[PDB]
């Protein structure tokens, strides 16, 4: 389940510079990364 | 000197001191604690770098990982099981990477503005683990 | 040089010698015999019998050579006994091995 | 009797089976090649429908160093004439109906074989 959590959060930052970066400005990874994805992925597994 | 005939005893000893050593759960943990030990870093690591004008690298690498705390209104404390199992609290604990951003545009100009200790998210732990 | 969950399987009826390390190869321990008596000598039991004393336990146990971890894939190329005792005295020769 | 294949000497492929109609004989020839030489065994396919297989031709003197086998001191070696010595069956698939066994010698540098 780890890779794929990460693999998602990897696509989530790609997807999120891809379209600051059209506007030409430099984007910010502290809100490219987005942390509902780990532990709400770790958590949804364990609990269903 | 070998043992003849003595040996219903003795058989037991060996097996005490193996059930010392070793718990009965022994598996799991030592199975967890791989996981935490290596699976990570090696999961974050094999990950190949991300380009997308002009572009950029953002590597990252050397993973982070503390004990459980609840807030990471609240200062940082930390957390029992108990009191998360009390509480309906998730027990786990915060996970960090440091990473690299590197862009390079035209001009031959770039920057390794790094980010120590970048939060990603947070890692349920099991209980008396190695963390 | 190998951890002792490592497992050395040798094929006699073709020449394959197969190891494996990965996770998950459900494993246990076994006494070892070299031709027809145990390591596990006296000098061990009392040693053991004497922990939680000093410092001894299995690991001890496992690093003199006396125990051994086999896995169910070598388990098939081992002749096991039962007790060490009784099937290994003198009688019409059965395995002797 | 039976046919081994042999590759052509300068393609290095499979050499098929050609009846030369002129000189009334037979000949290997290559698909890709056009290498020809004259045929000696004069057989091209052989079927065997009772499968009649030499065990022995199959074991191998290996064997005798296995932890696994039982041994016996009844049947001593011919060559070397050994006493301790190794028996399993044929240990392989398709056995017709038979558990004759194959007795090995158990000794370093003589690896022999023979059944009774
Ligand atoms: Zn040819
Ligand atoms: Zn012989």
């Amino acid at each position: 389940l780890f890779r794929g959590m990460f693999k998602n959060l990897l696509k989530e930052v790609r997807i999120y510079a891809q379209k600051f970066i059209d506007r030409g400005k430099d984007f910010n990874l502290e809100l490219a990364i987005k942390t509902r994805i780990i532990s709400d992925g770790l958590k949804y597994s364990l609990a269903t | 000197e070998i043992t003849p005939d003595l040996w219903q005893e003795a058989c037991w000893i060996v097996i005490s001191s193996y059930f010392d050593e070793k718990g009965l759960v022994r598996q799991q943990l030592d199975s967890f604690d791989e996981f935490i030990q290596m699976s990570v870093q090696r999961i974050v690591e094999d990950a190949p770098p991300i380009d997308l004008p002009p572009r950029y690298l953002l590597k990252f690498e050397q993973i982070y990982l503390s004990k459980p705390t609840h807030w990471e209104d609240g200062a940082p404390s930390p957390m029992m099981p108990n009191e998360a199992r009390l509480r309906n609290l998730t027990y786990s604990a915060p996970l960090y990477v440091d990473i690299t951003k590197t862009v390079i545009k035209e001009g031959e100009e770039q920057l390794q503005t790094q980010h120590q200790k970048t939060f990603i998210g947070k890692i349920p732990i099991m209980l008396r683990s190695t963390y | 040089i190998i951890v002792s969950e490592v497992s050395m399987i040798r094929d006699i009826r073709e020449r394959e010698i197969r190891i494996y390390t990965d996770a998950g190869r459900i494993c246990r321990p076994l006494l070892i015999v070299e031709k027809q008596k145990l390591l596990l000598k006296k000098r061990h039991i009392d040693q053991l019998k004497e922990r939680e004393y000093n410092n001894y336990s299995w690991q001890d146990l496992v690093a003199s050579g006396v125990v051994e971890y086999i896995d169910t894939l070598e388990e098939e190329t081992v002749m096991l006994a039962m007790t060490p005792d009784d099937l290994q005295e003198k009688e019409v020769a059965y395995c002797s091995t | 009797g039976f046919v081994g294949i042999r590759f052509c000497q300068e393609c290095n492929n499979m050499l098929y089976p050609k009846e030369d109609k002129e000189n009334r004989i037979l000949l290997y020839a290559c698909r890709n090649c056009d290498y020809q030489q004259e045929a000696d065994n004069s057989c091209i396919y052989v079927n065997k429908i009772t499968h009649e297989v030499d065990e022995l031709t199959q074991i191998i003197a290996d064997v005798s160093q296995d932890p696994t086998l039982p041994r016996t001191e009844d049947h001593p070696c011919q060559k070397c004439g050994h006493k301790e010595a190794v028996f399993f069956q044929s240990h392989s698939a398709r056995a017709e109906d038979a558990m004759r066994l194959y007795y090995v010698c158990t000794a370093p540098h003589c690896g022999h074989r023979w059944t009774e």
